[PDB]
């Protein structure tokens, strides 16, 4: 048993946009459906229970229903605005083993950032860190509203993949985010490429800029 | 005091000017132990069903139906309601209770509910629309697996007549597809009104026993008969409290008292046929009861001529519920006694008068 | 009303565990239930254990079953989790929250237990700067940073020379290797003027260890600008 939720959603403070949950067996209708709140950086807190009831507190423009057609639910999450921009769960007794099982989450967002080209700036290692062996390589992009970083890397003759890992972004101060790449490196093999480029499709151009291995 | 008397030149003497009160701070409810518990426990773990068409209704009368034993257990699977918010079911009081019970599958749970009709909405007990209340399905797989696969919870399938809310679909009538009727076993198709249980515990997860109770609820212009417990506060005493006993209500303190009551006796009234006394609903104390202070205010004034400084004298009422001098006629604020005696210039009460003398200060 | 607090542990190693207690006050702890709830970093919520009233039932999970033990005094009002054997995959944040009825949600929740396992303790690293020479002077938004690699703690806040060189500054968390490789890497806003001007010198300020050394940057003014 699992459930199902979309991983990311984003739009503009406006009209609603749903959440859905869909089960995987059993009935929806069978037990209650909760929507908890987490707020990035403290602990959970609930939003709505029974969802065909409101608690207190929480103003009355979040509703959700059920749907059981196929055995899901949503959470229809009117007024959208800067201080309901967080994550959210769903939460459903399902299992008869005294197991309760929770979602998956959300990235509901909003827009505010205009639409802006992010720049290639790709960094070549040093001479300090080059003693015997070790180097990174640092192709960090700045300017861009979405969080979706989509980069790739090719040493001028090949992808080369091997050991592929991200940055993870942060928030900077007027909304933006740093998000990098760190791909592992050869020690003992920096004669085996002589450039190396990295290259980016993060919904904007393509160029890719190369560099020397040590000089 | 020149408000009341409607002038601003005052002479000696004590002037009556208002009639002060002490008001209740806080509020006690007792109420006795909580006997008589509804005997809900036979209604789930006892003797086998009769049948699915066949159910057995239980009605409810006078008792306390406590809920803290539905929504607080595990061996339970479904407890899924239609608007009856069981957070405050302690606190509603209904009069038709509908204790409906009988033996279905794991695939059957979906099909029983007001928002999901078919198999169990005419050929079974069906649900009402609104239907204000619970489903409580549990899991009966934990020794209904006698081998075999006993079939006598034989459920009535292919019915031409729709079941009514809270009814029985009983009817030995046989299935007719459209022809001349049989009249007997099977005959010219022909098919009797009955299906085969048997989910043996080696038959699969979905075909198990699964005894649903369902309940519902349902008012009425009768008065509320079966209803849930209620709170009790913590006994307070020496303070104007307003208390809120099992059948009394009112405002007065609650001390101890030396009196005893007969065991049947639990009220107590005095001549005038006022309540004085009250006995505990949770433990066996006579609890004396006797009404906060009261009384009028009165002013010791030496005349606006001489000096303005003047005394207050709460009349009957004790120093300890308001320098302060406890008299024979209630506690003279703004006076000092002295043990010279002189001639009585303002009359306050029992002997002691008050005057202006030395530096000048009100004497009593 | 209801304010809950929990603490107990810090930092764990694999083998040797400790035992979390979540301290109740403020309602009444003598008629709810009570569970774990653990989250993953960059996960969702996970479902650990249950508990009864007093000593009544002891609900866990398939997954955690014959390594975790629970208990509940409902004398003092504490409720104690006490870990055995820690695995790998149990790095997340455990948090404490009462239960209203078993079929409903949780009230109030806890405020988070830093629970990690991580080997390669506390050591002195390195850190190398990044000297842009090739293709960062002139094309694209110019800037440098640091680089600190290989680092077990979590203390650290880089500046740029403590407060005076700052134009700037959008530092991002780091991450896990293998299991205990962090790699953290600041970058500064430089408006193409002063590369050949002044000497760029990034201090760390690792609480634990003393990383005061500020490795000298290498600007190439001579390849590109
Ligand atoms: C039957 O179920 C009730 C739940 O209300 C439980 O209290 C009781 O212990 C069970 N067993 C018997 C023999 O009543
Ligand atoms: C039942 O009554 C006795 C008699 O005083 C009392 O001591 C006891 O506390 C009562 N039980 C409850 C649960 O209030
Ligand atoms: C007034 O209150 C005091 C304080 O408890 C008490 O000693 C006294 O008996 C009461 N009555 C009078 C007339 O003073």
């Amino acid at each position: 048993i699992v459930m199902t939720q979309p991983h990311s959603v984003s739009e503009s403070p406006g009209k609603t946009v749903t959440i859905s949950c869909t089960r995987s067996s059993g009935s929806i209708a069978s037990n209650y459906v909760q929507w908890y709140q987490q707020r990035p950086g403290s602990s959970p807190t609930t939003v709505i229970y029974e969802d065909n009831q409101r608690p207190s507190g929480v103003p009355d423009r979040f509703s959700g229903s059920i749907d059981s057609s196929s055995n899901s639910a949503s959470l229809t999450i009117s007024g959208l605005k800067t201080e309901d921009e967080a994550d959210y769960y769903c939460q459903s007794y399902d299992g008869s083993n005294h197991n309760v099982v929770f979602g998956g989450g959300t990235e509901l967002t909003v827009l505010s950032q205009p639409k802006a080209a992010p720049s290639v700036t790709l960094f070549p290692p040093s001479s300090e860190e080059l003693q015997a062996n070790k180097a990174t390589l640092v192709c960090l992009i700045s300017d861009f509203y979405p969080g979706a970083v989509t980069v790739a890397w090719k040493a001028d003759s090949s992808p080369v993949k091997a050991g592929v890992e991200t940055t993870t972004p942060s928030k900077q101060s007027n909304n933006k985010y740093a998000a990098s790449s760190y791909l592992s490196l050869t020690p003992e093999q920096w004669k085996s490429h002589r450039s190396y480029s990295c290259q980016v499709t993060h919904e904007g151009s393509t160029v890719e800029k190369t560099v020397a291995p040590t000089e | 005091t020149k408000c009341t008397l409607k002038s601003f030149t005052v002479e000696k003497g004590i002037y009556q000017t208002s009639n002060f009160r002490v008001q209740p701070t806080e509020s006690i409810v007792r109420f006795p132990n909580i006997t008589n518990l509804c005997p809900f426990g036979e209604v789930f773990n006892a003797t086998r069903f009769a049948s699915v068409y066949a159910w057995n209704r239980k009605r409810i009368s006078n008792c306390v139906a406590d809920y803290s034993v539905l929504y607080n257990s595990a061996s339970f699977s479904t407890f899924k309601c239609y608007g009856v918010s069981p957070t405050k079911l302690n606190d509603l009081c209904f009069t038709n209770v509908y204790a409906d019970s009988f033996v279905i599958r794991g695939d059957e749970v979906r099909q029983i509910a007001p928002g999901q009709t078919g198999k169990i909405a005419d050929y079974n007990y069906k649900l009402p629309d609104d239907f204000t209340g619970c489903v409580i399905a549990w899991n009966s797989n934990n020794l209904d697996s006698k081998v075999g696969g006993n079939y006598n919870y034989l459920y009535r399938l292919f019915r031409k007549s729709n079941l009514k809310p809270f009814e029985r679909d009983i009817s030995t009538e046989i299935y007719q597809a459209g022809s001349t009727p049989c009249n007997g076993v099977e005959g010219f198709n022909c098919y009797f009104p009955l299906q085969s249980y048997g989910f043996q515990p080696t038959n699969g997860v979905g075909y198990q026993p699964y005894r649903v109770v369902v309940l519902s609820f349902e008012l009425l212009h009768a008065p509320a008969t079966v209803c849930g417990p209620k709170k009790s506060t913590n006994l307070v005493k020496n303070k104007c409290v307003n208390f809120n006993f099992n059948g009394l209500t009112g405002t007065g303190v609650l001390t101890e008292s030396n009196k005893k009551f007969l065991p049947f006796q639990q009220f107590g009234r005095d001549i005038a046929d006022t309540t004085d006394a009250v006995r505990d609903p949770q433990t066996l104390e006579i609890l004396d009861i006797t009404p906060c202070s009261f009384g009028g205010v009165s002013v010791i004034t030496p005349g606006t001529n001489t000096s303005n400084q003047v005394a207050v004298l709460y009349q009957g009422v004790n120093c300890t519920e308001v320098n302060v001098f406890q008299t024979r006629a209630g506690c003279l604020i703004g006076a000092e006694h002295v043990n010279n005696s002189y001639e009585c210039d303002i009359p306050i009460g029992a002997g002691i008068c008050a005057s202006y003398q030395t530096s000048q200060s009100i004497i009593a | 009303e209801v304010q809950l607090v929990q603490s107990g542990g810090g930092l764990v190693q694999p083998g040797g565990s400790l035992r979390l207690s979540c301290a109740a006050s403020g309602f009444t702890f003598s008629s709810y239930w009570m569970s774990w709830v653990r989250q993953a970093p960059g996960k969702g919520l996970e479902w650990v254990a249950n508990i009864n009233q007093d000593g009544g039932e002891k609900y866990y999970v398939d997954s955690v079953k014959g390594r975790f033990t629970i208990s509940r005094d409902n004398a003092k009002n504490s409720l104690f989790l006490q870990m055995n054997s820690v695995r790998a995959e149990d790095t997340a944040v455990y948090f404490c929250a009462r239960v209203w009825y078993y079929y409903g949600p949780r009230d109030y929740w806890g405020q988070g237990t830093l629970v990690t396992v991580s080997s390669a303790s506390t050591k002195g690293p390195s850190v190398f700067p990044l000297a842009p020479s090739s293709k960062s002077t002139s094309g694209g938004t110019a800037a440098l940073g640091c680089l600190v690699k290989d680092y077990f703690p979590e203390p650290v806040t880089v500046s740029w020379n403590s407060g005076a060189l700052t134009s700037g500054v959008h530092t991002f968390p780091a991450v896990l290797q293998s299991s205990g490789l962090y790699s953290l890497s600041s970058v500064v806003t430089v408006p193409s003027s002063s590369l050949g001007t002044q000497t760029y010198i990034c201090n760390v300020n690792h609480k634990p260890s003393n990383t005061k050394v500020d490795k000298r940057v290498e600007p190439k003014s001579c390849d590109k600008t």
